[PDB]
């Protein structure tokens, strides 16, 4: 589970990238680690 | 499905 704000967006690229833009965050690790 | 940034190869 993750905190509120984020989007589980993966990508064709084999990645996933963890999206939430309060602050404009893009990360690879999921923000609730 | 929504993101302003684009994607890294790190």
């Amino acid at each position: 589970e993750l905190p509120e704000g984020y989007e589980q967006r993966t990508t064709v690229q084999g990645q996933v990238y963890f999206l939430h833009t309060q602050t404009g965050v893009s990360t690879w690790h999921d923000p609730r680690i | 499905t929504s993101s302003d940034p684009g994607s890294p190869f790190q």
